RNA sequence: CGCUCCGGGGACAGUGCCAGGUGGGGAGUUUGACUGGGGCGGUACACCUGUCAAACGGUAACGCAGGUGUCCUAAGGCGAGCUCAGGGAGGACAGAAACCUCCCGUGGAGCAGAAGGGCAAAAGCUCGCUUGAUCUUGAUUUUCAGUACGAAUACAGACCGUGAAAGCGGGGCCUCACGAUCCUUCUGACCUUUUGGGUUUUAAGCAGGAGGUGUCAGAAAAGUUACCACAGGGAUAACUGGCUUGUGGCGGCCAAGCGUUCAUAGCGACGUCGCUUUUUGAUCCUUCGAUGUCGGCUCUUCCUAUCAUUGUGAAGCAGAAUUCACCAAGCGUUGGAUUGUUCACCCACUAAUAGGGAACGUGAGCUGGGUUUAGACCGUCGUGAGACAGGUUAGUUUUACCCUAC
RNA sequence: CUCUAGUCUGGCACGGUGAAGAGACGUUUUUUCACUGACCCGGUGAGGCGGGG
RNA sequence: GACGCGAUGUGAUUUCUGCCCAGUGCUCUGAAUGUCAAAGUGAAGAAAUUCAAUGAAGCGCGGGUAAACGGCGGGAGUAACUAUGACUCUCUUAAGGUAGCCAAAUGCCUCGUCAUCUAAUUAGUGACGCGCAUGAAUGGAUGAACGAGAUUCCCACUGUCC
RNA sequence: UCCGUAGCGGUCCUGACGUGCGAAUCGGUCGUCCGACCUGGGUAUAGGGGCGAAAGACUAAUCGAACCAUCUAGUAGCUGGUUCCCUCCAAAGUUUCCCUCAGGAUAGCUGGCGCUCUCCGCAGUUUUAUCCGGUAAAGCGAAUGAUUAGAGGUCUUGGGGCCGAAACGAUCUCAACCUAUUCUCAAACUUUAAAUGGGUAAGAAGCCCGGCUCGCUGGUGUGGAGCCGGGCGUGGAAUGCGAGUGCCUAGUGGGCCACUUUUGGUAAGCAGAACUGGCGCUGCGGGAUGAACCGAACGCCGGGUUAAGGCGCCCGA
């Protein structure tokens, strides 16, 4: 799918549409002092082998995108995420498509 | 599975040398003076056929 | 159970008998650490 | 006289503890489900359309024809202006088919996809402006237990877009396009706790998205066993017996033709009606706290769809030989080479060498050649253990003295 | 699938005595040549070892 | 103490033992180096901590090895009677099965075809090879002597049988 | 090395025996019998271990992991049993979810305990109004799809021409096309369109007037809704019946058969659905016999009469 990198939306802060700037979500690096994570580690130390289980059936191909809204007042500057449907391609404002010309 | 043969070879009591009528361990004759600074003679009495 | 050569409807090894030095006991059979395993040609 | 017993090594071999690699040598465990037996094959396992479906709704099968795990910054939202498919008649190059113009055009087009429904100053096409595909409570419908998820419908509170305005819009004209707990990650608040108090990192919470379980209400999971074991099942296959008769076998009706002439002496296409269970199927009703599972030998009885023989009718019956048909199962239907064979094929005799049933007659009657345990060899397949209605060889055949029948 | 004996390899300790050299930004890193006294091997009934005369 | 010990394959003698290191194994080489844990070093920070450089073996990279496991093609045209078809072309993988051998204990079709053995043979033997799926120490071919091994025929012998 | 005895072993008869002499023996026939021969005693190796000229063989009649004790009364969605009488009530093999398909949870069906009223309400039913449908049927001179035949047409282009060198000229023709007709069809077609069926209504919780409130809605004490205060009882179709309500709860979750409708299959005592009734759970009369068919359901008896069936004899008539 095709989204422009600009959307004027509403904002929880300032309570009114203001324009954004929209970036795609990724997922951050896992904090090794996570509660569950320092559970696993304690876990999984010694012996026993593996204790949790490890995902292996894995179906769907492509995930849902998040768009990153930003709000670029000065003030403000709050942040939010919005979940579109799920598509293989995905790209920022490119290419916008036109009406009426020639396929070459 | 079972143990194997090459395996069950050295824990001994079956594949132990058989040495009853072996005559005994062949060696030189150990260093000394004699045989460090000089010379020692010594005769053959008999050559034995070691099993 | 008795090699890790045995077994099968037909009588053969199934396998690379050329295994690597640090073999466990029990699994060391066969051409052990092998250079190279042919019939003996020149040097 | 001396200080290591002489040599050979030596700050390294080696030992203790951690760290990475390797590790079926060994240990533990797994190796889904549905299923006209199981396996192989498919997904009828989560969804959607038309039908089945018997005019409310609901309704099954490995029932039929299909589709889905996407796509779209517009193909979402308004507003404006047009009308599509196709056809006819014309116009230089121009022709079947390029472009212009007139007329007819109820949708015969298009609306992303499968199908169905719906739609014409539109829901289609082209433009202009946009982000209602935004935030936030509850309620309702669909599946349904009347629980969730998903999808959907009416509102209400805000901020907006568009239009002159009425209004419309919180995604796609509608019916599918999707996902719990635990964990992780991001966002939100001059938010709470972080423990005897205070500050600051950190961490734990609350609230909303995402990372995914397609066996789709969501275990983390490869085989083989003919060396096999247990609890069971006739809920489920391999024998017989049953129902059925596609298939096999047998018999009719009609008569275009064959028969030098001549449908019907003897045959008989294209059609059509039946019989039988000596063929194989289909099914799974009985039997898995066991009904001894192929042949052959032996022995008795029965059937007729009659090969011969008795008595006869008809011939394209001169005689001889041979065909068709009737009453008819009384009596016969053999000896051998090959193969475990059933079957088959050949030699010979004969009068004829017809077909079958009796738990595919007959293993406390035999035999054990085959099939069908454990030992082995070959070919193919598999990395392997091993597999092969593929060959080859060797492989324990128990008991009657009970009752009945004779 | 998850582990595990054994095995290979790196670090710390046992673990010292000197000489040189190469180093990175005077400590320390590491390479080589040696020493024996920890540690290891062989021999022997621990029998003439090292210097000097 | 290498004329030894330990680990495998094949299975006397005779005659041979062809080709393939692409795959999986085994082995060699290496600061010429991609990945790479603990420990150690450096920097920031109030510190917990974070980041960066260095980075052993092993994986990668390269060579060797088939008496290591194993493997060893397909389609057309072409000799002027028919056919077959040395020869050529093309597609190709690491080669494309060499010497031998065969309806074999290995061949579905199959009771293959021919010859012999019989009056008659799905049996036996000898050839033919297009070989479902033969083949060279996963050993190929042969072969005297030997065998309570499997199979065919003949003489003699007999109640196996009439 | 050969024949062959003692010894060692165990080919064949697949002999005997096979509740045997014997939990592996016996007879004849056989293999070997100077060497990898046979054998006593001593000794070594112990269970995931030994030992194996290799059969998964042997390891005290036990071996693809011996034997003894304990954990242990291991677990079993699986099999078999589960002990006195009478009385009353009385099922289900269906929905949804589950590595669910020989099992559970859930809803349904059942029982028990009651309670709140009675001494209006409710109904596996009809009538009267009012909606819904797309099956049976029918239709193809109505759309879509399939499909048979002639007939009349001009030039709308052609497949063969032919008299024209030739002209939309003569002029036959055959096919596509057009126009009225005609034969035959549709589970996934339809203009029509039943029977049976599915919803609502058939009053006092209704009508009727007056007044009040609203921050909702508005030109308008407009509209809407909510409150009070009164007035109307012939209780506004038939038939029948006392109802309403709350806890706790077992068993079941393999079904099968029949009229009609109906899917797959040539068909099946086959497989799979809908409705109702049965069998299962149920005896009785009849169908000779008999799960389901016809009649009719059941305390113990006497008299009478019937149903479905019958009335020569068995065997009542
Ligand atoms: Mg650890
Ligand atoms: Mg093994
Ligand atoms: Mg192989
Ligand atoms: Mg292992
Ligand atoms: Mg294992
Ligand atoms: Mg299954
Ligand atoms: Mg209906
Ligand atoms: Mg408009
Ligand atoms: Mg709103
Ligand atoms: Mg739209
Ligand atoms: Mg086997
Ligand atoms: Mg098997
Ligand atoms: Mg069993
Ligand atoms: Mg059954
Ligand atoms: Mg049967
Ligand atoms: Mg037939
Ligand atoms: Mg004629
Ligand atoms: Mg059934
Ligand atoms: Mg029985
Ligand atoms: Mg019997
Ligand atoms: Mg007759
Ligand atoms: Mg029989
Ligand atoms: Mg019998
Ligand atoms: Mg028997
Ligand atoms: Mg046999
Ligand atoms: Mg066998
Ligand atoms: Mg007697
Ligand atoms: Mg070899
Ligand atoms: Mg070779
Ligand atoms: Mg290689
Ligand atoms: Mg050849
Ligand atoms: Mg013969
Ligand atoms: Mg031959
Ligand atoms: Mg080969
Ligand atoms: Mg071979
Ligand atoms: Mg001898
Ligand atoms: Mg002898
Ligand atoms: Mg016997
Ligand atoms: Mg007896
Ligand atoms: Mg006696
Ligand atoms: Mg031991
Ligand atoms: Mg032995
Ligand atoms: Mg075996
Ligand atoms: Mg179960
Ligand atoms: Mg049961
Ligand atoms: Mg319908
Ligand atoms: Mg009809
Ligand atoms: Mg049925
Ligand atoms: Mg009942
Ligand atoms: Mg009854
Ligand atoms: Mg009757
Ligand atoms: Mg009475
Ligand atoms: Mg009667
Ligand atoms: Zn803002």
């Amino acid at each position: 799918v095709n989204v422009p990198k600009t959307r004027r939306t509403f904002c929880k802060k300032c309570g009114k549409h203001q324009p954004h700037k929209v970036t795609q979500y990724k997922k951050g690096k896992d904090s090794l002092y996570a509660q569950g994570k320092r559970r696993y580690d304690r876990k999984q130390s010694g012996y026993g082998g593996q204790t949790k289980p490890i995902f292996r059936k894995k179906a769907k191909t492509t995930k849902k995108i998040v768009l990153r809204l930003e709000c670029v007042e000065p003030n403000c500057r709050s942040k939010r995420m919005l979940a579109i449907k799920r598509c293989k391609h995905f790209e920022l404002g490119g290419d916008k498509k036109r009406k009426g010309q020639v396929i070459q | 599975g079972r143990v194997i043969r090459g395996q069950r070879k050295g824990a001994g009591s079956v594949f132990r040398a058989h040495v009853k009528h072996r005559k005994g361990a062949a060696r030189l004759r150990a260093v000394d003076f004699a045989e460090r600074h000089g010379y020692i003679k010594g005769i053959v009495k008999d050559i034995i056929h070691d099993p | 159970v008795e090699h890790p050569f045995g077994g099968g409807n037909h009588q053969h090894i199934g396998k690379p008998s050329t295994i690597r030095r640090d073999a466990p006991a029990g699994r060391k059979v066969g051409l052990i650490a092998a250079r190279r395993t042919g019939r003996l040609r020149g040097t």
